[PDB]
């Protein structure tokens, strides 16, 4: 596991090309996330 | 230490989470190769994850970050998809769950798009798909995602394609 840039706690990946894509994020310390909800699902075949 | 509490589909907490999941599906540039082709999900179950020791570990580190960033943890709820979900709910995130070849370096990655996290449920690039049918687009097998509380503090902004 790498380190965050000096002076930062995370990275925000911001798509500049696709307008419709939301952001992605990266943390470099396991204790900066808590897994609150576990979601069980299927993807659905389009009509 | 972990217990799972089932939410009723009639609870508003269930509904608020389901809606976050459904409304953040988008199209992917791979045309569905990694995650499959779908516009929505069948939600089978939502469980709250309760672990005292993991929570205090999170809240302790959240205070440290807040204090280094004008009392602002910059806390989000974000999706995480991974073959390691069972280890994560029992033992917490660590360097073993890192995306070593990720575009923003070797760390633990989270998405605003549920569909983006879905691309990793079977591994990087979707791996070989579901264990039973070897199908990245399986409509039968049960998948699991996490909706996590993530402390971003001061986040480095990387524009990108
Ligand atoms: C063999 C397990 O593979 C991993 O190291 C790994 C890599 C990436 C992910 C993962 C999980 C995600 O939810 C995700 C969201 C946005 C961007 C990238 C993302 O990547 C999970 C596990
Ligand atoms: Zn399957």
């Amino acid at each position: 596991m790498a380190h965050s840039p000096p002076g930062h706690h995370s990275v925000t990946g911001r798509p500049s090309v696709n307008g419709l894509a939301l952001a992605e994020y990266v943390i470099y310390r396991g204790e900066q996330a808590y897994p609150e909800y576990l979601i069980t699902y299927q993807i659905m075949r389009p009509e | 230490g972990t217990i799972l509490i089932d939410l009723s589909p009639d609870d508003k907490e269930f509904q608020s989470v389901e809606e976050e999941m459904q409304s953040t599906v988008r199209e992917h540039r791979d045309g569905g190769h990694a995650g499959g082709i779908f516009n929505r999900y069948n939600i089978l179950k939502i469980q709250k994850v309760c672990n005292k020791k993991l929570w205090e570990r999170y809240t302790h580190r959240r205070k440290e970050v807040s204090e280094e960033n004008h009392n602002h943890a910059n806390e989000r709820m974000l999706f995480h998809g991974s073959p390691f979900v069972n280890a994560i709910i029992h033992k917490g995130f660590d360097e073993r769950h890192a995306y070593i070849g990720g575009m923003f370096g070797a760390g633990i990655y989270f998405a605003e798009n549920s569909s983006k996290s879905n691309q990793y449920v079977y591994g990087i690039g979707g791996g070989t798909g579901c264990p039973v049918h070897k199908d990245r687009s399986c409509y039968i097998c049960h998948r699991q995602l996490l909706f996590c509380r993530v402390t971003l503090g001061k986040s480095f902004l990387q524009f990108s394609a």
